[PDB]
């Protein structure tokens, strides 16, 4: 059994960004997908209409700057063997902090959390804990970098084996990135 | 405590030597099959014939149950007449009436019902020739040389397939309006019987129905359907019997826009086929 | 009590450690985003225009079997009361009474008294015989189940009483009621019949109870036997066989005698030769259409003909025939059926199919010639709106510019807008649906003068939400060409001076979407100046629309944090103004802002952009503001409409606001801690609920800045500012500062604890107590003894209730 999820985040549109880059428009198919996260930022119903049109199930919490307010604060959802936090990261303080995110995940008790304030993408494990911060896949800026780079990421979960690709636009070429998570 | 009869065939139609067939329906009894040709005097015409009398087609009689819940029986007769005795066409006329009624009688110590059944003239031996008729209707049909001169100058052309009818079949034609100097109003037919009773003798024409064919001022030059289909019961093919003669025309009758009115007869002789 | 100490962290060291190995991908690895039917149109649809078009105001009267003096909603009401005897009768077992009073109904349809009233009269008094013809079939069915002998005598005593008859109009119309029965008596009733109904229409005198009778016929003809077209075929030759008559001088002598002109007698016809062609018409071969269109031709005054041989037979017959259609046109009658009519109709059929393309100039000249002779604004519109499509499809955008120059000439004169606000809609719409790209359509010099046309409110704003929407839908790369700006701006503007206070919060989440599309698509390359001064005259501009406002303030930050890319923070003199004129901007322009937290999310993320650039004072200005404006957030807010608590809402904005006073550095003419001190004052001077637990919430929240604060190195850090760790560069005093703010901070989180211990709500302290633990195992040193022993006091208090 293959679970494919789409771990999004920070699009903006259009507070910062027009649009996602022209690539990941055309490496995003519908009916391909099967779960999408996001950790917020849509900023507009389009991008939400967008992603409804990539899957079925379409996981998104609130952003410091969505523009529909009913999106819930922290989310858990269940796929395959795994329980995966949401949350958009601004809640953190510091940003990024990774005794933060561990607190989270205790408050939570979940096996993976995603926090993606901070738009420079992470992927780490700590005390057999999954940590990925996607970073903003239209590449909105932050004050806390000086180059952002597009990028997005994507569960494939099977069993108690978790694989995530990575899909960063560096210039014009989609570098991609593999990382192993497996449950102990 | 109530009867009924149900004549075999929905139609109710018996020739002249088929088998009168049913069932009486009941919630001692007898049963009356009486065919019976009712001739009314008229105003007289021409030793005051008095020989206008009711004649008995055929009579009868069958004791049918001899002195609860819905009760059934059958029943049926023979439709025989001697050897020369014919069973007219049934015919609702006005002054001659050839009617076969089945009349039901239970006593008690009596509930009657009557219901009709047709009986239809047997097939004529059969050398049917059509006899087609060209008519002009003109200021020179109305008989009467004072009324014709305040006539419109017309002219209608006209053509019937056949005076010689079958009566299963319709009466069809053309009728075409060369020239009218007034708008025509109305173009209808109008079929008359002409109904006689007694011998050396009361004739009557009463119209049956009328069937319009034409309303307003119709284009000139156009030829419109005549088109007549005969009613059931009150046409009958032509009869004639030494006591009594059923004959049939028709009228066509043009009608102006000042109130005036054209008349053209044309006798039929109905006929079955 | 206690003391707190901070436990040093290494981020650097931490997140290398804990950083998972990642193995690049080269090319073919394998990743897993790798790679009669429809087209007839039936009679139900056309009995609205019919009824609709078709009313009379004169009274009218229905004589029955006697009544004056009756308008026509009663006349409608009483062919309804005669519809309901009608089926009360036939389920009472009284087929004599519907008979007779389908017989009845069908006598009206005899009388011309009012002849404007005939179309519709026609379309009532039919439903009654069409109600008659159905529920007559259903019975002779009820008895089938070469039917039996019973369901036959039924249905033959029907035809026969149908038959004795005498008024024509009436026996033709019952006849062809039950059309369909004459399945029950043969196989070939119905082809047998058709033929004789289509003669028997011959002896109706009056060309319009004709005409109306043989689109009676024609209808059940299509309803019944849609196989049997040769017969129908006869209708449209004896139609035209009659068709002399509708000119005559009878019909000519009975419209004097009603008082009726004829250009008002004429428009009564097509209803019915509509119906007429469109049933004889229907996927005929090409020679019939053919054959029909020059029997047409050879008539008379066959004006009237014509429009039907457009309104029927299909597009592209017409279209390939267009000339020699227009050369049928041109010498029509004046005094007649209307030219203007025959040239919609030919418009219209023109917007279906293309004609030949050697004539496509030809027609619209010819057309055009006569369209714009006509006097009557209305029905100058009628053709302009059908023609406008024709124009755009075909031809270049000087016929378009033409065209709507003659559109304008017609119609300012003498304040004929108000009559055709519709219509004109429709042009422009067309006009902008056949013209994607607007460098071209905004060329088309006449364009915004027909804008200026509609000089309603309400009328012109739908028009501008029009080409907003096509701007928005057909524009993929941002425009610059100062034509479309000028249009544009003048569209936003004619949009949004619509707003009041009586406009509904809907409609202004609309017409924000649309400025900011426009706004959106507005770029001006690396001239950022030029950019400045497009966003300082659009605050001018849609200063009343807030989200017009919001989406300008994003719009300034990505254009000062564009700069910043673009120059790669080496900031330069010239350009240090106009960083500083951005966030000047930003400073002037959030503070007009209605919502509450939209202004505190908008000033932090002003802050953050601000300090990107080396400029802090103003930042300082900017915390400042925003920490004065933080008492201000109600208790209660709203959101989408409803009613919602602001108590998370409110946290999220704090926890947000430490978060970012991570990195702000303090003015060394103040003490430390400057900013973070104002928001610790007021956050201890909200009015916070006597329920609401979230105030040490935020002080726990206070613990952990602090914490990550007192180290060495922040976690993250802005291009080239020197926050408090570079700034103070680690000095004691200011640990010191914040160690004694560490025990201000505990001792308020203490007594809060004491006084809900004290108030007996035990799950609130438990609460408060785990969490209080897992920020001390968080931040607090648990190396130091007090606080070890602190945090093994709290657990044990958590424990203890649960």
């Amino acid at each position: 059994g293959h679970r494919l999820v789409l771990v999004l985040g920070d699009l903006h549109i259009p507070h910062r960004c027009n649009s996602l880059p022209a690539k990941f428009k055309k490496l995003l198919v519908p009916g391909k997908i099967q779960h999408i996260l996001c950790t917020g930022n849509l900023c507009t119903k389009e991008s939400y209409d967008y992603l409804k049109t990539l899957a079925g199930d379409v996981h998104i919490v609130r952003g410091d700057f969505d523009e529909n307010l009913n999106y819930p604060e922290q989310k858990v959802v269940t796929v395959g063997q795994f329980k995966i936090g949401l949350i958009h990261g601004h809640q953190v303080i510091p940003w990024g902090d990774m005794a933060s995110l561990a607190l989270l995940q205790r408050q939570f008790d979940v096996d993976i959390l995603i926090s993606g304030h901070t738009h420079k993408f992470e992927a780490f494990e700590h005390e057999n804990k999954f940590y990925i911060n996607p970073g903003s896949a239209t590449g909105a800026y932050n004050a806390l970098e000086t180059n952002i780079i597009p990028s997005f990421v994507l569960m494939d979960i099977q069993a108690s084996t978790v694989v995530t690709y990575v899909y960063q636009l560096i210039g014009d070429d989609v570098k991609v990135e593999r990382i192993e998570y497996k449950k102990p | 405590t109530a009867l009924d009869i149900k004549i075999k065939r929905a139609n109710k139609v018996y020739h002249a030597g088929e088998v009168l067939s049913g069932v009486v329906v009941i919630s001692g009894v007898s049963l009356t099959m009486e065919g019976t040709v009712n001739l009314q005097l008229s105003a007289k015409s021409v030793a005051f014939y008095n020989s206008v009398k009711p004649i008995q087609i055929i009579n009868s009689t069958i004791e049918m149950v001899k002195p609860s819940g819905k009760t059934e029986i059958p029943f049926e007769f023979p439709l025989h007449l001697k050897g020369n005795k014919v069973l007219y066409e049934t015919y609702h006329g006005v002054f001659v009436n050839i009617q076969y009624t089945l009349r039901c009688d239970m006593k008690r110590s009596d509930l009657t019902k009557t219901c009709e059944f047709i009986v239809h003239s047997a097939p004529q031996k059969g050398k049917f020739t059509p006899s087609p008729v060209d008519f002009t209707i003109t200021p020179e049909t109305l008989q009467n040389v004072k009324e014709r001169a305040l006539l419109p100058k017309f002219l209608l052309r006209g053509h019937l397939n056949s005076t010689n009818c079958v009566i299963t079949q319709p009466l069809t034609g053309e009728l075409v309006v060369e020239s009218s100097e007034a708008a025509i109003r109305s173009v209808e037919l109008q079929l008359v019987r002409v109904e006689t009773c007694g011998c050396a003798y009361a004739r009557d024409a009463t119209e049956i129905q009328n069937i319009q064919i034409a309303d307003g001022d119709v284009c000139r030059g156009l030829s419109v359907p005549i088109y007549m289909v005969f009613p059931r019961l009150f046409t009958c093919p032509t009869l004639e019997t030494t006591n009594f003669k059923v004959e049939f025309e028709v009228n066509i009758v043009v009608l102006l826009h000042p109130d005036h009115l054209i008349t053209e007869n044309f006798p039929l002789k109905l006929c079955r086929i | 009590v206690f003391p707190w100490h901070s436990r040093n962290r290494n981020y650097k060291a931490e997140f290398a450690s804990c950083r998972l190995e990642a193995v690049p991908l080269e090319f073919g690895d394998y990743h897993p985003l790798k790679p009669v039917g429809s087209d007839f149109e039936p009679w139900t649809n056309k009995r609205g225009e019919i009824l609709a078009r078709y009313t009379t105001t004169e009274k009218l009267s229905i004589n029955l079997f006697e009544l004056l003096n009756l308008t026509q909603q009663d006349y409608v009401n009483r062919i309804e009361e005669l519809n309901q005897s009608l089926k009360d009768a036939w389920a009472s077992d009284q087929k004599v009474k519907a008979l007779k009073i389908v017989i009845q109904c069908s006598k009206l349809l005899s009388d011309t008294s009012v002849i404007q009233f005939y179309p519709s009269k026609f379309v009532l008094i039919t439903d009654i015989l069409d109600t008659f013809g159905k529920l007559v079939y259903e019975r002779i069915f009820s008895m089938c189940v070469n039917a039996n002998d019973t369901a036959k005598e039924t249905c033959l005593n029907w035809f026969f009483k149908i038959a004795s008859i005498r008024e024509l109009i009436p026996r033709f119309y019952v006849e062809a009621s039950i059309l369909k029965c004459n399945k029950f008596l043969s196989k070939t009733g119905i082809s047998e019949c058709l033929p004789r109904l289509t003669c028997m229409i011959r002896g109706i005198g009056d060309p319009l109870v004709s005409v109306y009778a043989r689109a009676y016929l024609c209808r059940v003809g299509m309803e019944v036997a849609p196989h049997l077209k040769e017969t129908l075929n006869k209708n449209f030759f004896d139609f035209l066989l009659t068709f002399k008559q509708i000119h005559g001088d009878t019909v000519q002598n009975q419209l004097v005698v009603q008082g009726v002109e004829l250009p008002s007698y004429l428009p009564l016809y097509p209803p019915a030769m509509d119906w007429i062609f469109q049933c004889i018409s229907y996927h005929a071969p090409e020679a019939l259409l053919t054959e029909m269109m020059e029997r047409c031709k050879k008539l008379g005054n066959n004006a009237l003909l014509l429009n039907s041989v457009m309104s029927a037979f299909r597009a592209e017959f017409i279209a390939t025939r267009s000339m020699d259609f227009i050369g049928m046109i041109k010498e029509c009658d004046e005094s007649g059926f209307p030219k203007h009519l025959l040239f919609r109709s030919l418009g219209l059929n023109l917007a279906l199919a293309d004609p030949p393309e050697s004539d496509r100039l030809q027609i619209l000249n010819e057309a055009w010639k006569v369209i714009t002779k006509l006097k009557n604004p209305q029905d100058y519109i009628n053709c302009a709106e059908v023609w406008v499509e024709y124009t755009c499809k075909h031809f270049t955008k000087r016929e378009v510019n033409t065209v709507l120059a003659d559109v304008i000439k017609h119609m300012t004169p003498d304040r004929a807008f108000e009559d055709s606000y519709p219509q004109l809609q429709l042009i422009i719409k067309k006009v902008i649906a056949h013209f994607h790209d607007f460098s071209v359509l905004f060329s088309v010099e006449k364009f915004l003068p027909f804008l200026d046309m509609f000089q309603k409110e309400s009328v012109r704003v739908e028009v501008c939400k029009c080409i907003m929407d096509a701007f928005i839908k057909h524009q993929q790369e941002p425009t610059k060409d100062p034509v479309i700006l000028n249009a544009l701006l003048h569209v936003c503007k004619t949009m949004h001076d619509s707003v009041n206070a009586l406009t509904l919060e809907d409609e202004k989440r609309m017409l924000s979407y649309l400025i900011n599309g426009f706004i959106k698509m507005v770029s001006f390359g690396r001239d950022f100046e030029q950019q400045l001064s497009f966003y300082v005259e659009s605050r001018s501009m849609f200063c009343n629309l807030e989200p017009v406002l919001v989406q300008l303030i994003h719009s300034v930050n990505r254009l000062a944090m564009e700069t910043r890319k673009v120059m790669k923070g080496n900031h330069s003199r010239k350009t240090a103004a106009f960083v500083r004129a951005c966030v000047a901007y930003c400073f002037i322009t959030i503070p007009s802002l209605a919502g509450i937290f939209t202004r505190l999310n908008l000033y932090l993320h002003s802050g953050q952009v601000a300090l990107a650039n080396q400029c802090l004072s103003q930042a300082d200005a900017f915390f400042k503001a925003a920490i004065s404006l933080v008492p201000e957030v109600p208790k209660m807010i709203n959101i989408d409409g409803k009613m919602r608590p602001s108590e998370s809402f409110l946290l999220e904005f704090l926890c947000n606001f430490f978060s970012t006073l991570l990195i702000v550095p303090d003015h060394p003419e103040h003490g430390v801690l400057f900013l973070v001190r104002e928001l610790l004052n007021v956050i201890q001077d909200y009015t916070w609920e006597d329920n609401s637990d979230e105030k040490i919430r935020i002080y726990t929240c206070v613990l952990h800045l602090l914490s990550a604060m007192s180290q060495e190195t922040y976690l993250y850090h802005i291009d080239k500012v020197d926050s408090n760790d570079s700034l103070y560069g680690g000095d004691s005093k200011f640990l010191a500062e914040n160690n004694k703010l560490c025990e201000t901070v505990m001792a308020q989180i203490l007594e809060h604890l004491k006084t809900l211990a004290k108030d007996e709500a035990l799950k609130r302290q438990s609460s408060l107590g785990l969490s209080f633990f897992n920020s001390i195992l968080a931040h607090g040193d648990l190396r130091n003894n007090k606080l070890n022993q602190l945090s093994v006091n709290l657990w044990h208090l958590a424990q203890r209730h649960g």
